[PDB]
RNA sequence: GGCGACACACGUGCUACAAUGCCCACUACAAAGCGAUGCCACCCGGCAACGGGGAGCUAAUCGCAAAAAGGUGGGCCCAGUUCGGAUUGGGGUCUGCAACCCGACCCCAUGAAGCCGGAAUCGCUAGUAAUCGCGGAUCAGCCAUGCCGCGGUGAAUACG
RNA sequence: CGCGGGGUGGAGCAGCCCGGUAGCUCGUCGGGCUCAUAACCCGAAGGUCGUCGGUUCAAAUCCGGCCCCCGCAACCA
RNA sequence: GCCCGGAUAGCUCAGUCGGUAGAGCAGGGGAUUGAAAAUCCCCGUGUCCUUGGUUCGAUUCCGAGUCCGGGCACCA
RNA sequence: UCGCCUCCUAAAAGGUAACGGAGGCGCCCAAAGGUCCCCUCAGGCGGGACGGAAAUCCGCCGGAGAGCGCAAGGGUAGAAG
């Protein structure tokens, strides 16, 4: 890397809905991230929270008992 | 507005009652 | 909506429930579009009426609560020009 | 700061700035304010980043929202069409569904006028 | 800076699982990971290289490395384009700096992608490298959303020493690349 | 089944484009009409539509009934918005043998066009015009924003 | 055959020199005014440029062929 | 090559005893119109052909400069 | 039509005619010049947000079909690009 006009890239910290990613090693140390999927909410480390498919399911169940 | 049923003023127009125009005098 | 409810017409409601345990399945002409469809209807072949004629309709699971006259439309369009 | 999907509101109010998310507003909004126990009159500009990950988690978890919500509506209609049902033929032809009248103004559903001769 | 968790993670536990799976006579034959190349094609910036000076500024922030600037190969009419102008920024990162970036991309970026039900698993190029591309820049930690004027995504190239995709898919899987199966 | 069609075109309208304005809370002042096959107080369940229960009245004697604007207070801070609610997704209530075509209503989500409208063109001379709610006729329910009436607050301007 | 001009919305003309965005009058369609039509007013739609090649980054535009159209010429014999 | 003449908002472009920029059909806004057109009231860097230079100061002084006119000229 | 350049006619050296067949020039470039150092094309398939037959990016195959300021020819990547 030519010397000048370049980000420092110094060991970092970082955060989330989870704890730290202590890998770090970035520009601009100590960053705060919204939330991740990995850290396993939201897809990876599959929760399938909030989940769908009721619409074909529904008008079956309630329907002829009501 | 008189057309927004999700308001006080709207329901009054439509003549109806509900969560946005409950009946207690 | 209804709920304390579930209105189907006895006319075919019978003839479908019959074709349940007989073991046989056939093509049934109804004038009742007011009634609801499924689950013991599903897989059967019903001819609904549009006011003009009897129209074949295949039944399936996602046809669930839909009144029989949905799947048999009344007027004719084909664009303007 | 940013709640489900991305959708960053700010300044103004909080009960208000909640609407700016897809799936949320008025009712759903004024609800999550008491149920995370947060002051509705605050401005999302300032509040503890604690209440934020409280509020995010409730809203984002409680009910499905902007990405997955929109795509489910899409998915209902996909099924309302292609089932072959009437309510979905008025989807195919881009025409008004729930009752109403097409001899005169359908415009919102019909698009702008395309005039013709007499 | 030579430590970098994901690199570590490659040697202890990605390589071994990779030998034991495909089986390898030689120490080298097992897939190494070379050269993620980040490229922003920007016609967006065309007559304006003012735009460009911020974009390149922005990539350097995320990569720790500034891009070079690609220039217009030939002249093409139907959308503007004299053969002079800048079309885009492109940066080739390897060796550490690729890892330190790859790490954040796996742990942070893609999580913050709206929806994101996982990476396309058909984008291996058949000789066993994988390209993917992003629709916006603010899914990176280094970007604060108040430093964005306008949204420009990029193309990510990843070149594997793997001779097949079957092999290359494995390497990145075990590395932690989320796939749509 | 259709009269409810939909590339379009015209008349009559309603709701608006917002800060003399919007919303939420509380506090007030009308008239005319209707109803014991009906109006239904008050009690309870439900966010609510409404459902149970149930008292009074052939009705200046009980019920529809809350009048609304207004008022007082606080909230919004000029933003396609706490403007505006069309469209659509989902969930229900009621009438009715039955609400797919074609009912009205309630909740949740969605929130469109629209930032005072070309040429043109309508109404009104005072308790009128604007604006604000209320009743009946028909009627099972209802597409009533219509029609026939009721009072509330209340201008401007006529040289000629 | 010969030399010159042309071929573009429905009609009549621009634009082609000088490459990059096709204009004008009528006509047509929707609205207005009138009892009504006309006139008049407010809006709009509509050409790939005879054709096939070629040149350029790009062709109504520059070049080549052919197809029409008008025009001038065809004398000593 | 010469002599000089014509050099401005969007158009004719009008205005050089040095200190400041202007009108008419235009363009828009307003009355006026049932037709349009007169008439009437308001708003337009146009850094005035270009650059160094001279005094407070320069549409306005000097050297080059740039573009255009009849009129001269010349052309192995 | 008249001078200049390229290709054929031209009969494997040169040259060679016709109111024979076809096309170009009357410029251009202060870098499009000298030198030193590097670099290698078109195209095809596969991959990749906005990217489309085509903008840029990555992989493999690609000996010259690209480029060489403009006509053709000769030439040229072991460079003339
Ligand atoms: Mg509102
Ligand atoms: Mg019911
Ligand atoms: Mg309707
Ligand atoms: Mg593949
Ligand atoms: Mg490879
Ligand atoms: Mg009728
Ligand atoms: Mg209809
Ligand atoms: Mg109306
Ligand atoms: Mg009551
Ligand atoms: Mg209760
Ligand atoms: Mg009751
Ligand atoms: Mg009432
Ligand atoms: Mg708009
Ligand atoms: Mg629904
Ligand atoms: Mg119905
Ligand atoms: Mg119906
Ligand atoms: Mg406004
Ligand atoms: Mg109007
Ligand atoms: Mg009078
Ligand atoms: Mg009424
Ligand atoms: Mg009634
Ligand atoms: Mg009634
Ligand atoms: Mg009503
Ligand atoms: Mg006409
Ligand atoms: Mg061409
Ligand atoms: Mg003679
Ligand atoms: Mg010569
Ligand atoms: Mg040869
Ligand atoms: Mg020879
Ligand atoms: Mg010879
Ligand atoms: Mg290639
Ligand atoms: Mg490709
Ligand atoms: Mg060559
Ligand atoms: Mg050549
Ligand atoms: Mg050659």
């Amino acid at each position: 890397m030519k010397e000048g006009i370049h980000p420092k890239l110094v060991p970092a910290r970082i955060i989330c809905g989870c704890g730290n990613v202590i890998e770090t090693y970035s520009t601009k140390p100590e960053i705060y991230v919204e939330v991740c999927s990995k850290c396993h909410p939201f897809y990876t480390g599959q929760q399938r929270f909030v989940d769908t498919e009721g619409r074909v399911e529904r008008f079956q169940r309630r329907y002829g008992d009501s | 507005g008189k057309g927004d049923r999700r308001t006080r003023r709207g329901k009054i127009w439509r003549g109806t009652y509900g969560k946005y125009r409950p009946r207690k005098k | 909506s209804l709920k304390k409810g579930v209105f189907v017409d006895d006319h075919l409601l019978e003839k479908v429930l019959e074709l349940n345990a007989k073991g046989e399945k056939r093509l049934i002409k109804t004038w009742s579009r007011r009634s609801t469809i499924v689950p013991e209807m599903v897989g059967h072949t019903i001819a609904v009426y549009n006011g003009k004629q009897h129209v074949p309709v295949y039944i399936t699971e996602n046809m669930v609560g839909h009144k029989l006259g949905e799947f048999a439309p009344t007027r004719t369009y084909r664009g303007h020009g | 700061a940013r709640i489900a999907g991305v959708e960053i509101p700010r300044n103004k109010r909080v009960d208000v700035a909640l609407t700016y998310i897809y799936g949320i507003g008025k009712a759903r909004a004024k609800e999550a304010l008491e149920k995370t126990g947060i002051n509705p009159a605050t401005r999302v500009k300032d509040l503890t980043e604690a209440e934020v990950v409280r509020l995010r988690e409730y809203v984002e978890n409680t009910w499905k929202l902007e990405g997955e919500l929109r795509a489910e509506v899409a998915a209902n209609i996909k099924r309302l069409m292609d089932i072959g049902c009437y309510r979905g033929l008025r989807h195919r032809r881009g025409l008004p569904v729930r009752g109403q009248r097409t001899r005169t103004n359908a415009r919102t559903r019909k698009g702008p006028r395309k005039t013709v001769a007499a | 800076p030579l430590d970098v968790a994901l690199k570590r993670k490659y040697y202890e536990e990605v390589r071994p699982e990779l030998i034991r799976r495909f089986g390898y006579q030689n120490v080298w034959e097992v897939p190494r990971l070379e050269k993620v190349v980040i490229n922003q094609g920007l016609g967006e910036a065309k007559e304006d290289a003012r735009i460009l000076e911020k974009a390149a500024q922005e990539l350097a922030l995320i990569t720790g490395q500034k891009p070079a600037v690609t220039r217009a190969k030939k002249s093409i009419s139907n959308f503007k384009l004299r053969k002079g102008m800048p079309i885009g920024l492109r940066v080739t990162l390897r060796r550490d700096r690729m890892w330190i970036f790859l790490e954040k991309l796996l742990n942070v970026a893609l999580p913050r992608i709206r929806d994101f039900r996982g990476l396309n698993p058909n984008s291996f190029d058949g000789r066993g490298n994988y390209n993917l591309g992003l629709r916006e820049q603010l899914i990176f930690p280094e970007i604060t959303y108040d430093m964005v004027d306008a949204l420009r995504g990029m193309d990510i190239a990843v070149v594997t020493t793997a001779e097949t995709d079957e092999e290359a898919r494995a390497l990145l899987e075990l590395l932690g690349f989320p796939f749509r199966k």
